[PDB]
């Protein structure tokens, strides 16, 4: 139930991969096969589950696995 | 040189069988696929049944992904796509890729998707929408995914003419094959109506049936008792294919395409169909496609939505057109069956008129306990009739009250 | 003796004009009609402007009654039907009205009333959804009410391929009459998806311009500055008759339809266009079914969507098409000053391809202050070009992840 | 702001006709040029108008303007 693996759970689903896939330094369009709506249901998909507002021009800096991880645990508003 | 167009490849999911084979099989034992709906509270609705494809598995074709940026409709259509190119055996290449294209239809779309988009939208506003919303509920999206899966690069249309658009989709997939725009096409229509929105939309419109206390009784073609036609969802999904081309690579050939007719009523739909001259008039100009007389015609496959309007009128156009023969021509409604697929109609309809020319065998129109006392017509009732020396099938899709379709099989 | 078919009637609403002439003397003009929404609130939306059609005013062609019953894309279909009928000076008898059909579409259909019915079954249930709520939205009933008012009983079709629809339909109303099932068709597409789901779905893509701060300079097609497209209102609509038909009961004739071309691109649409060659690919075969070569071509009314990827992407299909005369042919995407009309798009480009046939000038492609490196095409900017000999026009309509069409008139 | 001349007001917009051609006795389909449909959304925007819930069985009994106005009047539920 930690924020680390609530986040690779969401990833790992979104973009169908299994969770072992999903490892830090892995790249939503280059490791995981994104396109780039595929990125964008994924931060909303991550909005969603912990009810924050991301804004656009701070989710295009989305990109990896890790800068997801990264935004969502200094945040929580 | 005019080139002839040929069938060589079937696919269909129904309410009475989720292949082509179980689906027929299920219709020639008069077996109803009309159900209670369960995937929604149908607590305030009028009519609680419809015709619902049951256990639904397309899990090896369509990934958990892909199935989100669908509605179920799309869905219905890539699995009857895919079979219906698994059995033609077709070997796309880099050399005639640009020779196969697609047309396939439906006449609401992405229903369930368009009202969860909204409920996104007037819950949270815009950015609730989904990315996928537009590309998840227009009708085209069949023919795209397809033309993506297998690497077409033909000619791909999309025709929503409401329940003509099964019959417009491959007649005019044929029509793009006769003009020499492509060899091959897959053709047919898609429908997933039975949500909130499409069983409260028709029902609006006081269209359904209510026989909620027995819903496998509520399509009763022809019946003095029918009180308006019942929801079904599948798709159904043809290969169509020059005649050179098919037999060249060595093709299984189930019949050939000769004949198409269109028209329109030019009434609005409250307005009282009475002769069904539109319907005659569908039915004449695709007999003068093929160049065959009425008496010809062994099978109809009706449009029969157990509508007490439309039934009358469409036993009138049979009249019309038939004459002499039309007590002697086999008649049946399958909606009885598997209920109204709308935009599917009648692409599975021209399926099951096509495997009537290989079978020999009719389909029945079951729930037809007492017939108008208008007509002498043999509609099939009750059990299937076996057959012999059938040539050709029509299969029709009307509007009573709007546009109207028809298609001429012939046997070989 | 393979039928020819030419056009004799125009009509069209259009964010620069609710006339034919209206619309084509503004966008010779370089005005455009975009501008700020303020019939729902943009204040969540990322996009707040569009093209919108001003001072609509339909009340004696539509009742009040009967408006009730039509989203708006269907009120602007009929208007754009009836000013195409008219201008044409048809007089449809009982003899000839199995002789004249339709074929209109759109990409997108009754947005508006879905939003409306839908949150009527929110809030009141299914016995709060309109029991014209079908009827009043889906995509063929331009078609159905515009053969119903003129008494036209002819096939009739509608063509839903998204931002095809309006080059498909057109192109397969002519298929039908060359085939000889009609003399007359009225054809084209009509969109009002300037809606909250509609600029949110587009929204909600990412594949919407975000210049709030300046409507008329977000549409900036092949400039560097370009950040998506503009959402436009609108209809077109086309009479579209049997050349022999048209001169014996002497018919204003525009312009001769010769060439009909339609490819897939079999690529999804995030994947990279690249090469364009499903653009290349509908071009071609317009060509072929003209029998005329490239270099014949004066103007292309290109798709342009100002879309990064897009407006590249056709870039390359032209050079490809055109190659040595690349440098030399004009192109103009008329978007720039009305948006994209989606499902109408194609429609009212076409009549603009076939007024610079009578009129021998180029609409210009406004707002194009610096355009690719990549390219040297004249892209006809800021200003009009008046032209001579010229005697082909190309309209296209692509979907860069989709289906494409091409349309090719010649003058007289 | 009576009773009868809200149901004549409702009536007459419905179905396109002026006030004057709204009579008593002035049957929906056939006075007023109502198909069924009409009929069916007439009953709505009347039901809309005064927040009652006429039932199906009894709406098809409003066929005449005065059958409309005898209703709405005998009930406010």
């Amino acid at each position: 139930s930690t924020i680390e693996e609530r986040v690779k759970k969401i990833i790992g689903e979104q973009l169908g991969v299994k969770q072992e896939e999903v490892t830090n330094n892995a790249s939503f369009v280059e490791d995981l096969g994104a396109d780039s709506l595929d990125t964008v249901e994924l931060v909303m998909a991550l909005e969603e589950e912990f009810d924050t507002e991301i804004p656009d021009e701070e989710a295009e800096k989305i990109t990896t696995v890790q800068a997801a991880i990264d935004y969502i645990n200094g945040h929580q508003a | 040189s005019k080139r002839r167009v040929v069938v060589t490849g079937l696919g269909m999911l129904s309410p009475v069988g989720n292949t082509v084979e179980s689906t027929w099989k299920a219709l020639l034992a008069g077996q109803s696929g009309i159900s209670l709906i369960d995937h929604f509270d149908t607590s305030a609705y009028a009519t609680k049944f419809a015709g619902l494809v049951k256990d639904f598995n397309c899990e090896d074709i369509i990934s958990r992904k892909e199935q989100r940026k669908m509605d179920a409709f799309i869905q219905y259509g890539i699995v009857a796509g895919v079979q219906a190119m698994q059995d033609s055996g077709l070997e796309i290449t880099e050399e005639n890729a640009t020779r196969i294209g697609a047309a396939i239809g439906s006449g609401i779309g992405g229903l369930g998707l368009i009202e969860e988009n909204h409920t996104s939208l007037m819950n949270g506003g815009p950015r609730k929408i989904s990315p996928f919303f537009v590309p998840s509920t227009i009708v085209n999206m069949v023919a795209g995914h397809l033309t993506i899966m297998y690497g077409l690069r033909g000619p791909s249309i999309s025709i929503a003419t409401a329940c003509t658009s099964g019959v417009h989709n491959i007649g005019h997939a044929a029509r793009i094959i006769a003009y020499g725009d492509a060899d091959v096409m897959v053709a047919g229509g898609a429908e997933k109506a039975s949500t909130p929105l499409g069983v409260g939309g028709f029902g609006a419109a006081r269209a359904l049936s209510t026989r909620n206390d027995n819903p496998q009784a509520a399509s009763r073609p022809w019946d003095k008792e029918r009180d308006g036609f019942v929801l079904g969802d599948g798709a159904g999904m043809l290969v169509l294919e020059e005649y050179e081309h098919a037999k060249k690579r060595g093709a299984k050939i189930y019949a050939e395409l000769v004949g198409f007719g269109m028209s329109s009523d030019a009434y609005h739909m409250t307005s009282p169909p009475e002769n069904g001259a539109g319907a005659a008039l569908a039915m004449a100009n695709a007999l003068r496609d093929a160049g065959i007389e009425a008496s010809q015609i062994g099978y109809v496959n009706a449009h029969g939505t157990s509508t007490p309007a439309g039934d009358k009128a469409e036993a009138q156009a049979v009249k019309t057109i038939f004459g002499e023969a039309a007590s002697r021509v086999l008649v049946s409604s399958t909606k009885s069956m598997t209920g109204h697929l709308l935009g599917a109609a009648g692409a599975v309809e021209s399926i099951y008129s096509i495997l009537a020319l290989r079978d020999q065998a009719v389909p029945p129109t079951i729930n037809l306990d007492n017939p108008d006392e208008g007509c002498d017509l043999d509609f099939v009732p009750h059990e299937a009739r076996q057959v012999s020396g059938m040539e050709y099938t029509l299969c029709n899709s009307f509007g009573f009250g709007g546009t109207n379709g028809s298609l001429i099989f012939k046997k070989i």
